[PDB]
RNA sequence: CCCUGAAAAUGGAUGGCGCUCAAGCGUGUUACCUAUACUCUACCGUCAGGGUUGAUAUGAUGCCCUGACGAGUAGGCAGGC
RNA sequence: AAUAUGUAAGAAGUCCUUGUUACUUAAUUGAACGUGGACAUUUGAAUGAAGAGCUUUUAGUGGGCCAUUUUUGGUAAGCAG
RNA sequence: AAUACUGCCAGCUGGGACUGAGGACUGCGACGUAAGUCAAGGAUGCUGGCAAUGGUUAUAUGCCGCCCGUCUUGAAACACGGACCAAGGAGUCUAACGUCUAUGCGAGUGUUUGGGUGUAAAACCCAUACGCGUAAUGAAAGUGAACGUAGGUUGGGGCCUCGCAAGAGGUGCACAAUCGACCGAUCCUGAUGUCUUCGGAUGGAUUUGAGUAAGAGCAUAGCUGUUGGGACCCGAAAGAU
RNA sequence: AAUUGUUGAAAGGGAAGGGCAUUUGAUCA
């Protein structure tokens, strides 16, 4: 017949990295989670215990719920035609935090630091992020970089 | 009726709004309930759970009598006495005369405490009384008579 | 052609106009069509559009809402205005003095203001002394209160309102409902 | 024969009961026909009630 | 009741002072376009003439057309057109040339033709299909009052102070564009000038960049 | 009721445009630039024909 | 007779014609699945600066 | 490029007529014809945004202004004979 | 690798002070909810949006096929998947 | 120097086709120092011919065009029924209902079971009962909803005040989520008293309900849908008396 | 009405019937 189970087609996917095997360093016991935190799933084999599914590894998700070693997160599935939250309960081990979050805690401390430097003078502080904007007109000068003139190869039968 | 019946708008196409790859046949699901805990059994746990099986003991010869117990809150009390008394014997707020209330003539049985009637005397006679709606009319200053 | 992004043709999906051929509600909606097109007052334009709600959608207002809507600071000088009927409630003892403009109103409840020393006006009397809706106040009654919503959204771990003619015992309390008798919704 | 949200009716028609309806067209003439009955017993029984 | 001379009066000459205003702004904008034109051709010569290689500045702004139909296309490119604003086949929109911008049309590349377009080519399609976006309504625009009323805010008064905020991206580009409804232009005069329009424009068709070349076909469509 | 072209009305034209006017008796539409010379360097020169 | 066991042709546009919703979001969400302990001594809490604002601020 | 390889049964298919510095083959450049496709205009219907009780004057479900769209089986709704 | 795919790019935010708890900590030590107070041009990447969200009812549907690409069984099939 | 190529002209001008919508003025512009004029929010002037143009049908010409309805992914098929015309012909009705809409009354609602009256199956009037709702939860015994301005917080139309406007503060009906309070069941702890086994005050629950938290319901009619009935119409091979 | 006979009109190289536009014949304000 067919075989769907909880770690079917899984094989690549639990397993760990090369020479990485054995214990967890401990570091992720070390890591304080809080509600609202946002942190990313990715399972471990070595713990087996509170594993993540397999739709669920290397989803990005809030913290909710704290307990003794293990945290909640809501995940939204999506499911037909509409997105539904699933709050799950994982292990610490599989679970890292998110390093996009920080970088937003950053910019606005940044941006903050700027609203506040900038304006004590009030001169166009220009707090918003702008994309790669075109290159703007540049002079070069052939001073020891006379260009060298190239034609393409004849054909060879190299083995 | 007959005019405003769509089957009037539904002459003419071959149909009749009953669809092509599916003609308005004779009953295909069974007749009546036909099914419940075969093809139908999704519909009947997702939306009429508990229609099958027995819940309780037998009570033979069931007589809806014993149990007429009409129920009266706190706060349609006052409702009973007509109104060209009522704001008479509200301003009247005194211990030696107090309107009284013959709810089982009311047709009411039992008397449930809510409605925070207000503070004056008064008089209700029922056959059966709350905790709570006793001790609303004590702390008013009413006193409840059990009658039969 | 054109890659149509959305429906062609759509109503707004509003109601314009009362649907009922009742003569009185129309003239009450084009007085207040007028008020609403050739003012400035919001207050014109939401009595134009609760005009045309229907009677589910129009629920009644109690006297003891009135009054309680009334509690409120800085609302004692103000007209209720109820696009609807306004009921009689027996539950409440002490009616103050107010101005309630609906557009029809219980006996009880005409009675009770009458006596507490209010008076009952109707929606144009409302709009000539009130043209812009000045010192005014809008009651809706409670909507999601109807015994026919309780029944809606019905399914699995919900406890919406089963739809049943009967009630009591042996009525729909048997398995599916119980965890000695299998599953419990 | 089994439907979306709608509630459970029991149909107590199932036996030939088309041969069994009866419709009481005879409301106004039973009750004139009573009437007269009662008038004629009036009339018969002498003063008496 | 005789005050209707006294606000005509005023009218005219609230009208004047407005004239006046846009003349002003006019000929300081003509002023820079000929001031910028001829330094970059100075400074053209200068780098020639200097043993040395002038790098232009890339063009920050672009025109771009649908040349496909709105059949047999796949849903990521049909919803990149959608939100570009391209619905209508021989529709066609200007674009600030930014990262986002170019990875936008370098997916819908194979149903469209962009380029980079002149100011007399930006003047004509301005002048002759020129719409605006009012409540939601395409209404025409045939004078600087309708202009300054929806875009004054933005210190847009002026069909040349839309052109000019068209050719010279500012703060105000986005609001600008988005003001103007998308141009309907019809088929090309002198066709399109190769055999198969669905053939990349270094293979010989009209997808693809075009660069300069566009503002040929855009006149000969307009 | 009816749209009209510019570039081919010229009262339309000045009522969108009262430059018009201006650059219609100045000519700016054929404007000669000043006449300066410079010579291409050698090295330019060169690697134009360097084959 | 022999027919067609599994597809999955039209159900990406089939679930696109209504548009995939995102769940709506509320400042305060569900309190459900947490720990029983913390749900309790919120309660008291909120009752505590509940009973000292209305004592403070009337 | 062409030729042998390369043989199936009613009489027939680059559609055929026919074509040989092609009207055959690859590539380069212009002009020419057209779809219910694109731009404008006239009319009808639908939808949206509005104006119009300061009238004798009626149909504010009436009149007018502006913009956009108009395919279709089963099927739904609405307006009409 | 490419493609495909999740999350974040702000007022439901950040920061300063300090009220509550039967949680926790050696402990006013942490967590949650808070009060007061400060930050609206440029509210925190680009683009778009005949506006978005929510509820009820129900017709028909539950035999598919073909086209590019990836690809299973089969020598192949206008074969099946 | 000229010329080829590309791009610009708010440079001029020759020729041809389609269109004439709107109907006293309202606006934006130009000429004219000024009167006034204009190609400027949709065409007028003059003149000629007749009092034939054009509508319906038959034929002819250039092009296109397979047989109606059903089954089917695929019909015109060598798949099915049809020689023609006239008459009849197929989602109707009842009982209980679901959503929506309309009317009437409204914490009440429904005369027509019946009685009186009656121009006589018409119409009018009426007392008590009765149907549903206003209280629900448990198998049942039973019990039975305000610590509060009928709670706190967020979002929230409207209203009030300040503010030239924009904006700021307060109240915030309806509705969304969450935390609280009370009622029934279950698990518990157990205050006085006492027919020593009765009585169940007070304090809790990751428990549970088709609950309360200023009622919204009842009657009739209308579209659509389901059930039972012969059930949109027609058709079996069978069984019994 | 199906069907049939006469009179009057039209067409007819192995079908008839229809649509797009017009000439001709008959008729029409």
């Amino acid at each position: 017949g067919k075989s769907h189970g909880y770690r079917s087609r899984t094989r690549y996917m639990f397993q760990r990295d090369f020479r990485k095997h054995g214990a967890v360093h401990l570091s992720t016991y070390l890591k304080v989670y809080k509600v609202g935190d946002i942190v990313d799933i990715k399972a471990n084999g070595s713990i087996q215990k509170g594993m993540p599914h397999k739709f669920y590894q290397g989803k990005t998700g809030v913290v909710y719920n704290v307990t003794k070693s293990s945290v909640g997160v809501i995940i939204n599935k999506m499911v037909g035609n509409r997105y539904l939250e699933k709050r799950l309960n994982l292990r610490v081990e599989h679970i890292k935090h998110s390093k996009c979050r920080q970088e937003f805690l950053e910019r606005v401390k940044a941006n903050a630091a700027k609203r506040a430097e900038a304006k004590a003078q009030g001169v166009a502080v220009q707090l918003k992020r702008q994309p790669a904007q075109p290159r703007e007109s540049r002079i070069v000068s052939t001073e020891g970089n006379v260009p060298q003139t190239l034609a393409p190869v004849p054909y060879e039968t190299f083995i | 009726p007959s005019r405003f019946t769509k089957t009037r708008k539904h002459r003419g196409h071959v149909s009749a709004g009953k669809g092509r790859i599916g003609k308005h046949r004779k009953h295909p699901g069974g007749r009546g309930m036909a099914g419940g805990q075969h093809h139908h059994r999704i519909n009947m746990d997702k939306y009429h759970p508990g229609y099958f099986g027995k819940v309780g003991m037998r009570y033979f010869h069931k007589q809806q009598a014993h149990f007429w117990k009409p129920v009266l809150n706190l706060d349609k009390l006052w409702t009973l006495i007509p109104e060209d008394k009522r704001d008479q014997y509200l301003k009247s707020a005194s211990k030696e005369t107090a309107p009284v209330i013959d709810t089982l003539a009311a047709g009411y049985g039992k008397i449930l405490g809510k409605g925070r009637i207000p503070n004056v005397p008064v008089i209700v006679k029922a056959r059966f009384v709350s905790k709570l709606a006793e001790e609303k009319i004590r702390a008013a200053g009413g006193v409840v008579e059990l009658i039969a | 052609g054109i890659d149509h992004t959305s429906k062609q043709h759509k109503r707004s999906g509003h109601r314009t106009a009362p649907k009922s051929d009742n003569v009185y509600l129309k003239l009450l909606v084009k007085l207040y069509t007028f008020l609403a097109r050739r003012t400035d007052a919001p207050f014109n334009k939401v009595v134009l559009k609760a005009l045309f709600l229907s009677k589910i959608n129009r629920p009644p207002v109690s006297v003891s809402r009135i009054a309680r809507a009334l509690k409120q600071e800085g609302a004692a000088n103000k007209t209720v205005v109820v696009v609807g009927t306004v009921t009689d409630d027996a539950r409440i003892f002490e009616f103050p003095k107010t101005t309630v403009a609906a557009l029809r109103f219980t006996a009880g409840a005409r009675a009770k203001i009458v006596k507490a020393g209010g008076e009952c006006i109707t929606l144009d009397q409302l709009a000539v002394r009130a043209p812009k809706g000045q010192n005014t106040l809008i009651l809706r009654g409670p909507r999601n209160s109807r015994e026919a919503v309780r029944h809606f959204g019905m399914g699995p771990h919900k406890g919406k309102a089963p739809r049943i003619l009967s009630t009591g015992r042996k009525f729909e309390r048997a398995r599916g409902r119980r965890r000695s008798k299998g599953f419990k919704v | 024969a089994i439907s979306k949200n709608l509630p459970i009716l029991k149909n107590h028609f199932r036996k030939h009961w088309q041969e069994r309806v009866k419709v009481h067209f005879d409301q106004a003439g039973k009750k004139v026909s009573r009437r007269n009955a009662r008038a004629t017993r009036a009339a018969k029984i002498a003063p008496r009630p | 009741a005789e005050q209707v001379a006294a606000e005509r009066a005023a009218r005219k000459a609230a009208n004047k002072e407005k004239r006046a205003i846009i003349l002003e702004r006019n000929a300081a904008y003509q002023k820079e376009y000929e001031t910028a034109e001829r330094n970059i051709i100075q400074a053209k010569r200068d780098a020639k003439a200097a043993g040395s290689y002038y790098v232009e500045a890339q063009h920050k702004l672009v025109f771009v057309v649908r040349i496909k139909g709105i059949n047999k296309i796949p849903p990521k490119p049909r919803k990149v057109l959608q939100l570009l604003r391209l619905t209508r086949i021989n529709s066609g929109t200007f674009v600030k040339v930014t990262k986002a911008t170019l990875e936008l049309l370098k997916l819908i590349e194979p149903y469209v033709a962009y380029g980079y377009p002149s100011y007399s080519t930006i003047r004509q399609l301005v002048y002759k299909r020129g719409f605006g976006k009012i409540n939601k309504q395409r209404v025409p625009l045939s004078d600087n009052a309708i202009i300054e009323a929806n875009l004054g805010k933005y210190g847009i008064l002026s069909i040349d102070d839309l052109i000019h905020e068209i050719i010279t991206v500012g703060p105000h580009f986005k609001q600008a564009n988005n003001f103007l409804w998308p141009f309907k232009l019809s088929n090309p005069s002198g066709g399109w000038g190769v055999p198969r329009k669905f053939k990349h424009f270094i293979q010989g068709g009209s997808f693809g960049n075009r660069e300069e070349f566009i503002n040929k076909l855009v006149k000969s469509m307009n | 009721v009816l749209k009209k072209n510019p570039l081919k009305n010229k009262q339309v034209l000045l009522r969108l445009n009262p430059y018009a006017k201006v650059f219609a008796a100045e000519k700016l539409g054929s404007k000669k630039a000043e006449k300066t010379g410079t010579k291409p360097a050698a090295v330019f020169t060169e690697t134009l024909k360097h084959d | 007779a022999k027919s067609k066991n599994h597809t999955a042709h039209n159900q990406t546009r089939k679930a696109h014609r209504n548009g995939i919703k995102k769940p709506k979001t509320y400042k305060y969400p569900s309190l459900k699945g947490v720990d029983p302990k913390f749900r309790r001594n919120h309660k008291h809490a909120l009752h505590g600066t509940a009973k000292a604002l209305a004592a403070a601020k009337k």
